[PDB]
């Protein structure tokens, strides 16, 4: 008698959008915008370091919190909110440039710079950096006059990077928390620290006087750093108020620095991290975190972008 | 749809059809049956799966931190970062919305094509032997049992065989 | 157009038609009349208005000054600004030109579909009773007065009624 | 006899472009690229400040031009071409960083820093900054030796931000236009100004000698500024050549800074500004000003992008 | 294709045809000949050339050095450069892949339209006088020599002339 | 009997991609992604300078390598890998900002600054910068004490830019490679160089002591530079350790700086350059060099983006 052509449907339909219309109903449709987070750092078979209380910059100078990482080696570096780079209060200079470097460093090998001193105390320390007893930074030496007010003598120390790779060199300048104290540690007279490679040359003078107390020090030790080319030579002349290095850092290889509040998990694997954890997803977009990093989907503002995987839906 | 078949000249699609995507519904000597077409269903699914092959993966494009969550980067450089990061997020968001809007337009127009494509090749099988209803139905002049129905769907049907009684039944 | 109807098999459209977008033009016993179709016109307009709903607004994306009109920002950072601002303006300009080129292509192909969609559902109303001219005209074997014309447009037309005299007028 | 199908047209057609073709004619078509400017700043029901001659940075230190704005409060800040931040010639340091801050500040509340001095003139002033009579910056104090050549005494002044919000602190360094004059105002001997928070520490020394005359001063006063965290403490030690603050600024809330040549109008409303005025438009793009700001359409290079709102046009 | 003509209802295209893009293949009283259509070929080529007019040029968008090949720029600003340059290259690469994927989709669907467009206007020339094979062939009831073939291709063909013998040969 | 419709094909087909499918075969198809390089710098009818051994920054101060370019004039400036800006070892400050300026400068006219000195040697020179005999930078004067250890006298030199265009001013600071030598050339006592315009003001002090030998000098001469607004005036006071200018540079007009390893060719023309040479192509994209410059195609990661110029291909 007759035959009839048509298509399928269910009245459990899904809404999508087009060039032409907002909210067309279709058979099947899928989310392209991953919004499901893993609140873990999915770290399986990636050498993963968790700095926790250790500041990333702290691995280079060695406050107590960092003694486990002075030579850390990792593909994946996890910086923590609690993590803090120093002990005697102070800042690093272009700290964030230096962080970006270390985050990609693969970790750091320490190498001796081979300074040694004469007619100065070398052993200067602080209850700020206690290990068991007033201590100081691992990698640094706190040079002081032999006696209170004794005159710290003009001095030079030089270090040639004879290695194939550039040497990370740090040094500090010591803002005694009173010009009184400056002179107790170093002797009176203006203090000067000049530093220079082939290419770099900077003066530093301490600015003694009282900052606020922090870990119980009104004084301050600001770190300065450069990246010594091979066969190049850093020279330190100084008068006092100088925090010497003891070791250079050399970068190990390649790694990735992430900032995260999420716990480790060596059970799961994953390619994409953010403050809140790991994004695992094959979807082309995500709305989880615009600041995520690793191998990620393009972040988009949209909560949802439904892509049609079936025809128009007609009950 | 641009092909005006799905929710167009076809009143609508059949909530029964759990077997495939496009199908046949017959009324004959014997009564009734409704049955799914594999070819039109498979062509639509080949091409929907083909769009998800394009999108469901990611390009190797990996990014590192250029600002700091815990401890705010210098303000001059930081504004430029924020503004560049904002201009990129504004652009990927347009790019995704419009990709998906274009993919949704062409996904629908494509299924609408495969509806029309089945209808037309069935219309051609019956060159003289039947004439179009207009609700996406073919009225056959000749009577067509389940063996005759299975031959249009099985696509073995011989127009030559029934043209005799159908044509003269103008 | 892809549907080959507008400026294709239809020689062209009628400068008279101030009533709607697609229409009917008849020649019968009585003489002549030309009259607009609401459904095809309304479907095209629903979908043109639907594109302007998408575009005519703006996303909340607001920007602040990262350089200074009166007093030029430092040169190092400023080059990066300029270059990033130039790369973004280059990209939005491609994105707009191509959105509008894609919207213009699909706008035309969509109206071309609604031309074809009307023609086909009129062709189906007259299943046996008339045969296609080819300049987008239906030649009716049976004579069709203004009441018979109003029924194809009013879409009440009964093919069953005139099939008698039309079919036998092969 | 017969029936006939077709579409409308007029031979007043509009040209558009597609993937396939340049200049197809269609029935109706619309501009998507707004090029009609409002040469006004459409400011209705937005707290709007017009600095006119006042420099935006000038609201923080208070040259005469700015006396009406020392505590300005606004959602919309209009910086003018004529507007100028100082009176005794000098620059602000990272002036533009500081502008970007203030442009979004919602205005500024001034709070007393509570310095007072002894054995220095405090009252130092200049025909450069006249109100009625040689005056100086509102918020600043120009500390001088008691007598010509008298020795300005070493001095410290400290200010703790005890407020919940960070304090904007400014200070100046005074380049006397001759080492002769330096010593007339401050006494001879090298002059030093060091400034420090927990985290900041900088030295400044004047570089006396003659600049070009500006508002009739060969000398120069460069301003330096920091943003004092709460419970943090700025300390100023100085020798002379120091321009003290008197008040800190606190940011009020949220606002928007615009640079404009266009007059105000509280009759119209509008969301998007540029040098030439306000863009009001629902169109997705604009070709008015790539540097416009507010809530704006994407700027595009194209003069015109015609979108089809009707079928192909056939006479 | 969406029009289901190329590699669809047309089994396939003819490796012989070195004369144009779409053509005619006839079998009659006289034997055989295969000949190219200029109009369908020219419409497709007009529109393929029209896409290459759009793309084959460049916008005036010129760039200067913001980093140094020989001697690495400062690290803070340099990261921002790299990251902004990477985000722009990621975006132009999506934009090109998707432009070309969209241009390839519409290029194919456009040629598929011009295949279908020729077939339909030939179908209309023969209003009653022939009936559709279904492999993209028209079976003519009346015999049609090379002069009758040249008239369908030359588009001078008179349906009125052969309707007599063809229609009655139902 | 019958007539038949269809389309052409060849089984030498070309693969392309679509929204729907990866590797559809078509009749004709074209590459949109230019990967064919010209390993030449296509320089026809563009005034082209090849610095070769001359450093771009070197055109402003005039080491020997640069004597042919002290006043160079060009639309197209080619910086070479071998090219080196100095002779007595040292760096320029914000060297790259200064390069970006000069790369677009159209070349430089030199104008006399009209300094002349008394009670100092002016003639100080170095085997580092030899022309025929120990020489120095073309545009600079190496001011020294009249006698070894003689006291270089405090001094000022001032230069007003009376020209319509801003004057590029350079000066150097001389890090003698021993405090011993510093004092041999300039006399003992701390050396100071202060420089100032209306708007600029900076101190420089030498940091004597031994760098590594370079072109046979353990010492170092770092250049500093500013862009003197017209009717503005640079003032140099100094004590010694100062390398004076002799000439200002004025920018000529518009040009383009390119870094390249490719030879010149005035036979070909071309609009787009990179390290490896010239891109000539009408294609909308390129995969040759993401760092190319001139008028270029958008660089894309993809090796190949085949665009369909013919229908689907069916044997
Ligand atoms: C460094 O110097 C050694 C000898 O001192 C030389 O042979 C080598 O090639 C140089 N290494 C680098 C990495 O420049
Ligand atoms: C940029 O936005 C961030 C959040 O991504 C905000 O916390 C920060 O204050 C802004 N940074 C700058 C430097 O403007
Ligand atoms: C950037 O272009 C602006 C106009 O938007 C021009 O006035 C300025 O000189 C350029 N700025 C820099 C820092 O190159
Ligand atoms: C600042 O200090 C007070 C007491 O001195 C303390 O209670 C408060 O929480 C601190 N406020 C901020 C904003 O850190
Ligand atoms: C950026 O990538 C370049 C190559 O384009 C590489 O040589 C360089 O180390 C990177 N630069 C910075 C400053 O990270
Ligand atoms: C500079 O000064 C002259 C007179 O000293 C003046 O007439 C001229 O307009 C000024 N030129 C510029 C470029 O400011």
């Amino acid at each position: 008698d007759k035959i009839c052509l048509g298509h399928h449907a269910v009245s459990n339909g899904t809404k999508v959008d087009t060039l032409t219309e907002k909210g067309i109903e279709v058979v099947n449709a899928t989310e392209t915008v991953e919004q499901k987070n893993i609140p873990k750092i999915c770290s399986k078979g990636k050498q993963t370091i968790d700095l926790g209380q250790c500041g990333l910059l702290g691995t280079t100078i060695g406050p107590p919190q960092c003694d486990q990482f002075l030579e850390f080696s990792a593909n994946l570096i996890i910086e923590r909110r609690e993590g803090d780079d120093i002990c005697y209060p102070g800042k690093f200079d272009n700290e964030e440039t230096l962080r970006k470097i270390l985050r990609k460093s693969g970790g750091i090998k320490k190498e001796n710079m081979g300074f040694t001193y004469t007619g100065v105390r070398t052993n200067g320390e602080t209850s700020a950096c206690r290990r068991s007893r007033s201590s100081f930074y691992a990698e640094m030496k706190w040079l002081l006059s032999n006696t209170d007010n004794g005159v710290f003598p003009q001095m030079t120390k030089s270090y040639k990077n004879t290695k194939r790779e550039p040497a990370l060199i740090i040094w500090g300048i010591h803002h005694s928390g009173s010009t009184a104290e400056q002179t107790r540690l170093y002797g009176s007279g203006n203090k000067l620290i000049t530093v220079w490679s082939s290419k770099y040359q900077q003066s530093f003078a301490p600015s003694p006087g009282p900052r606020p107390q922090i870990n119980g020090q009104s004084g301050r030790i600001d770190f300065y750093w450069l990246m010594l080319d091979p066969n190049d030579t850093v020279t330190f002349s100084f008068n006092g108020a100088f925090i010497a290095p003891d070791r250079a850092s050399f970068l190990r290889g390649k790694s990735l620095g992430i900032q995260s509040d999420a716990q480790l998990d060596n059970n799961c694997e994953g390619e994409c991290y953010h403050i809140g954890g790991t994004i695992i997803s094959n979807l082309p977009f995500q709305n989880i975190n615009s600041r995520a990093i690793g191998k990620c989907p393009r972040y988009v503002k949209q909560k949802s972008l439904m892509l049609a995987t079936g025809m128009k839906n007609v009950p | 749809g641009l092909f005006g078949a799905i929710a167009g000249f076809i009143e609508n699609g059949w909530e029964g059809l759990i077997d495939g995507w496009y199908g046949y519904r017959h009324q004959n000597a014997q009564g009734e049956g409704t049955a799914a077409d594999y070819k039109s269903t498979q062509s639509a699914i080949n091409q929907i799966t083909g769009k998800l092959n394009r999108l469901i993966e990611k390009t190797n494009q990996q990014f590192e931190l250029i600002d700091n969550e815990f401890n705010e980067i210098e303000k001059q450089i930081g504004n430029v970062i924020n503004w560049t990061r904002d201009s990129i997020i504004e652009v990927w968001s347009y790019n995704a919305e419009f990709l998906v809007a274009v993919e949704n337009q062409h996904t629908i127009d494509l299924t609408d094509s495969e509806m029309n494509k089945l209808y037309e090749k069935v219309r051609r099988q019956l060159r003289e032997n039947a004439e179009e209803d207009g609700n996406g139905c073919f009225e056959i002049f000749h009577q067509c049992d389940n063996d005759c129905m299975a031959s249009i769907r099985n696509n073995t049907y011989d127009h030559k065989k029934y043209r005799k009684e159908a044509i003269q039944n103008r």
